[PDB]
């Protein structure tokens, strides 16, 4: 059993602390901790134990247990398993000790928390509202089973934005240059407040959550299990069956359900052909705020192949279906998967010569060296995950370290730059462009065979466990846990750049304005993805 | 004395978006694609002439008068430059800082109405195409400079005509203040999203398109008209015309298809454009 | 202040005047030669504005038509609603709105613009477009197609007209409905129906088990069929075990 290490660790380190723990799945584990010493345990398996904080989020567990559950996702890295630390939070005072002075990377869960359930983490330094609109209500907490319909409206108190914009390093001189939500090019709403002065960027906050549907609540209102695979691939268009394959595996890691041997790395030669569209995506955009355009429409080209097998494989463009909780819903055939293998060797071919732009090295060498820094020590401390914490030195990779769709069976390499600029995630970007083709190359070629579905099953009631996906800008959590036969009492998603985020202000530091937004597109930002 | 340059003055207001449009269509080929029509900035610009004006509260009289004075300095530079003789229409407005500090208006009434709205993007698209005037004006004035001490005379109708009979005794000052002359046009005529008109709607909108696309005429012409003189008229004849326009309107359009070519090829051409026009004073000093 | 108010508080569509909204028509055949377009984009998924920018892309153009796409508000004679109306967005979207020079066309995009797509009962969203600001066009699908995007701007231009309109009822609701399939029994066909969804798909699999009814007229002729025309080694394997599905019965 994976985790007996850290467990035997923290009980040794913490006495009589670990009032309850269990296990979800071999790899998976949680930990019921005693509230007052709650940042404690989390700070020690972060620092000491070198755990990463994946996800925290509430619960309302009033009818289970009569408390809140405040749940804090850490991912054992140094064999590599999840533990989960699980505090009840008393129901009529919410009140539980805050992990944001001890760990920065519990900065926004801590302030979603306040907003979904109202439960008030004392001791936190970032009061602000995050997720809800300027314009909610007070003590409206949606998330709480019984606060209100998930149907009703309130009226809107303002129709001007009310938040509040800190300047760290800035005073009252200092002007601003908004970049959101209705920017060009931006193509999806988040707001910005680059404080400068002249053209450097002296300070950089912004605002978000613009495109906060309110998903978590409706998906276990309105909707069920098979059902919530096509809310995941609403979400972005890019990241769709990155959210439905974290949300699958969260179900059927919550019972047991031994999928057929092929619905397993389909779905992992599926999870690295949109990795493909959403790189290549990147690397376009890449090139549009270097300078050429010419190097921008012929990634449109080489991403063009790439989803002319997303046209083959499935039949579909952006959002598709393909994945239910058994198993995988439309099944691939003989010529398509002949097929398949050398149009990936021609993109190696197309790549090839693509990639020899950064050869070319002009605007690549001075416009993306040096620009937007991200420190591995912060981003240690915040725990970002994707192509910038594996730039800035840390081989974070989730198909490596939790095998989670047969990655097993296929050929695994991480690759982790040195540098922390803009080109250096590019660099993170090419060589997984290689790897994904290389794996492309290598599944479709030696399929085990068998079923593709595996029906008929009964839903335990309150049963969760944690899904997870490598996303192509870091990974996507997801815990679920079953209510029913036929509704969920809880999901909970956490985007690839949810993480990402709150680094944003230690990139634009120090920069120009003209590279600004070639800073945040370094990243490849998904709003829909992290706003929900 | 009122025809010519009256009719010049239309003749170079009307021809200007075929320019802006054989630009446009340029780079959408240059970028592999089929593009729009030639024609399609006069649609654009007579639909904006269409739609109506728009502005801030704040905004006042500057913001809807400075697109009519930009087109009008414009007009008042175009009037003056030669297209179709050696000879400008006026020669009393035909001079060498006339025209320069008449761009200077225009910079200033551009750069006042950007200032007007409270907008942030319109006041730095003012400021920074004010950096570009301060930058460009000095190295154009030290090009034609180094030309007119080659003629004689501050005066365009002297440097055409004195460039129109290649002396071949100072042709390295020749070549190069007309080397450095180019440089202030490739660098006039592009940067050397938001955009600085995103305040600007409708009517006015249009006749700020009206004046980019005359600035953009102009400058390519002080250029090739001044600059490339083989092809005009001492005196103006009824019979030779016809083959004075076409060579006008080839200068031109080959103008903006190269300035457009070496401008997807790329403070190098910044401080070279200064370089060559030093180069050009320095030739006369020690020659 | 932005937009019109319940007496509850509860935002509702703008009602331009008619002296602004009587000449649309005008507006329209002017700008039929040449289309400002803005994007608003607003509570939606990256699809429906990812297939949006891919209309001036290489496989499908937009300058062809004069559709050019504007950075700011007061150059748009079109503007093009996105996402669904999020509560922290409707307030930009209404600014983008008032932005613009009147008279305006507004197409809404997809099926979050139209109605809410998913998402239309939800506390953070407040439905379609049109429930801060009129819309002329509406334009379907998650997400839109290039084709029809074009399609939806032509229409819009006038350069093509509409083609689906409204069902009612009539009277082919009441003709009675037919047994699909009826030679053999039911049973074997919804069985080997499950049989071939389970390994196949839901297309696949309709398709495999029907090619197999065809096939049953002669079991050892077209079970000869399926064998050798796909030499697909998995459609095989499909048509061996929905054939024990229906020999076991
Ligand atoms: S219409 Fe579909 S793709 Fe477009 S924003 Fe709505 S859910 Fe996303
Ligand atoms: N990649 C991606 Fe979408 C985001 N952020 C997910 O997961
Ligand atoms: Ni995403």
């Amino acid at each position: 059993k994976l985790g007996q290490h850290y467990l035997a660790a923290l009980n040794e380190a913490f006495p009589g602390v670990v009032l309850d723990h269990a296990w979800q799945t071999k790899d998976q584990l949680t930990v019921t901790v005693k509230v007052n010493y709650l940042p404690e345990v989390v700070e020690f398996l972060y620092y000491k134990q070198g755990g990463w904080l994946s996800v925290l989020f509430g619960n309302d567990e009033r009818k289970l247990n009569g408390h809140y559950a405040v749940y804090y996702v850490l991912s054992m890295e140094k064999t590599k398993c999840w533990i989960t630390v699980r505090v009840e939070v008393d129901a009529n005072k919410p009140e539980y000790p805050s992990v944001t002075p001890r760990v920065p990377a519990a900065v926004w869960g801590e302030r979603e928390v306040r907003d979904m359930y109202g439960l008030i983490p004392v001791g936190l330094p970032d009061e602000r509202r995050l997720v809800l609109p300027d314009d909610w209500p007070d003590e409206l907490y949606p998330l709480r089973k019984d606060s209100m319909d998930y149907r009703q409206r309130p009226a809107p108190t303002t129709d001007a934005e009310t938040y509040e914009f800190i300047n760290e390093l800035g005073d009252k001189k200092n002007n601003v240059v908004p970049i959101g939500p209705l920017h060009v090019t931006s193509d999806e709403p988040g707001h910005f407040r680059l404080f400068v002065d002249g053209e450097n960027i002296i300070d950089a906050d912004y605002r978000l959550f613009y495109v906060h549907r309110g998903m978590e609540k409706l998906a276990e209102t309105r909707m069920g299990y098979n059902e919530v695979t096509f809310l995941s691939d609403r979400v972005c268009g890019i990241c769709g069956f990155a959210h439905s394959t974290a949300y699958t595996t969260s179900v059927e890691n919550a019972m047991g359900i031994q999928v057929p041997e092929r619905a397993q790395m389909i779905r992992a030669i599926l999870l690295e052909v949109e990795r493909l569209h959403s790189h290549l995506l990147n690397l376009g955009l890449a090139c549009h705020f270097t300078g050429f355009d010419s190097g921008f429409m012929q990634f449109f080209r080489v991403r063009e192949t790439s989803m002319k097998m997303a046209e083959i494989l499935t039949g579909a463009r952006k959002t598709y279906g393909l994945n239910l909780i058994g198993g995988i819903r439309r099944d691939l055939l003989k010529d398509d998967m002949i097929q398949t293998r050398q149009l990936a060797q021609q993109m190696r071919r197309e790549v090839q010569e693509l990639v020899d732009v950064l050869l070319s090295t002009p605007n690549m060498e001075q416009r993306t060296v040096g620009i937007g820094r991200l420190d591995p020590e912060i981003a240690r401390d915040f725990s970002n995950v994707g192509p910038m914490v594996r730039a800035s030195g840390h081989a974070r990779d989730t198909r490596a370290d939790h095998p989670f769709v047969g990655y097993g069976l296929l050929p695994m390499e991480v690759h982790s730059e040195q540098g922390c600029d803009v080109i250096s995630r590019l660099k993170v970007r090419i060589n997984e462009v290689y790897t994904a083709l290389n794996m492309i190359d290598y599944g479709l070629d030696n399929l085990p065979g068998g079923p593709l579905m595996v029906e008929g099953f009964t839903y335990i009631p309150h049963r969760f466990a944690l899904g997870f996906a490598e996303a192509p800008r870091g990974d996507d959590i997801h815990w679920s846990m079953t209510g029913d036969n036929q509704k969920l009492y809880r999901w909970r998603c956490r985007a690839a750049t949810y993480a990402n985020w709150p680094t944003l202000r230690y990139m634009l530091r120090g920069n120009t304005v003209s590279d600004a937004p070639l800073i945040i597109g370094s990243l490849d930002p998904c709003y829909s993805c992290t706003d929900r | 004395s009122v025809l010519y340059p009256l009719i010049q003055a239309l003749v170079l207001f009307a021809v200007a978006p075929l320019l802006s449009g054989i630009t446009r269509v340029a780079r959408a080929r240059l970028h592999n694609r089929r593009g729009p029509g030639v024609l399609q900035e006069y649609r654009d610009i007579i639909k904006l002439l269409g739609r109506q004006s728009v502005g801030p509260d704040a905004s006042g009289w500057v913001f809807r008068l400075t697109p009519y004075v930009m087109v009008g300095v414009m007009l008042t530079i175009a009037t003056a430059l030669p297209v179709v003789t050696v000879g400008s229409p006026l020669p009393q407005l035909g001079d060498l800082i006339t025209l320069l500090y008449l761009f200077a208006i225009a910079r200033f009434f551009f750069a006042i109405s950007g200032l007007d709205t409270g907008s942030p993007f319109t006041a730095i698209g003012a400021s920074r195409e004010a950096m570009l005037g301060v930058l460009v004006e000095p190295m154009l004035l030290l090009g034609l400079w180094v030309a007119a001490q080659v003629a004689g005379s501050t005066n365009i109708s002297n440097i055409t005509d004195t460039v129109y009979h290649w002396p071949l005794s100072q042709s390295i000052p020749l070549v190069l203040a007309l080397c450095a002359c180019a440089f202030a046009t490739f660098i006039e005529m592009g940067k050397l999203q938001e955009g600085p008109l995103s305040e600007y709607s409708g009517s006015g909108f249009g006749v700020m398109k009206w004046g980019i696309s005359l600035k953009q005429l102009v400058v390519l012409q002080m250029f090739v008209g001044v600059f490339i003189p083989w092809g005009q008229m001492e005196t103006f004849t009824a019979g030779g015309l016809l083959l004075a326009l076409v060579i006008a309107i080839v200068k031109l359009v080959v103008g903006v298809l190269v300035i457009a070519l070496f401008e997807n090829s790329m403070p190098r051409i910044t401080w070279a454009g200064f370089g060559f026009a030093f180069l050009a004073f320095v030739s006369l000093l020690a020659a | 202040l932005l937009g019109p108010r319940d007496a509850n508080g509860i935002p509702v569509p703008m009602t331009v005047d008619e002296s602004i909204a009587s000449m649309k028509a005008s507006l329209l055949k002017k700008i039929k030669r040449s289309a400002y377009v803005y994007r608003v984009d607003c509570g939606g998924c990256n699809g429906c504005e990812i297939e949006i920018f891919a209309t001036l892309s290489p496989l499908f153009d937009a300058e062809r038509f004069g559709i050019k796409v504007v950075p700011s508000p007061r150059h748009a004679d079109i503007l093009l609603f996105t996402g669904a109306v999020t509560r922290a967005m409707r307030s930009p979207a209404l600014r983008a709105w008032q932005s613009a020079p009147d008279p305006k066309i507004c197409i809404s995009y997809g099926a979050c613009g139209n109605s809410g797509g998913i998402f239309h009962d939800l506390y953070c969203v407040w439905g379609g477009t049109d429930k801060i600001v009129p819309v002329d066009v509406y334009i379907p699908g998650c997400p839109p197609t290039p084709a029809a995007t074009l399609y939806g701007f032509a229409m819009a231009l006038g350069l093509l007209e509409q083609k689906i309109h409204a069902r009612g009822p009539g009277e082919l609701d009441e003709q009675p409905a037919e047994i699909l399939h009826g030679d053999m029994v039911q049973p074997l066909r919804v069985k080997v129906d499950r049989e071939a969804r389970r390994l196949a798909g839901y297309r696949y699999g309709r398709q495999i088990a029907d090619d197999y009814l065809t096939q049953l007229g002669q079991g050892e002729e077209q079970v000869a069929r399926w064998l050798e025309a796909e030499n697909d080694p998995r459609l095989n394997e499909i048509v061996s075990h929905l054939n024990h599905v229906v020999e076991e019965a």
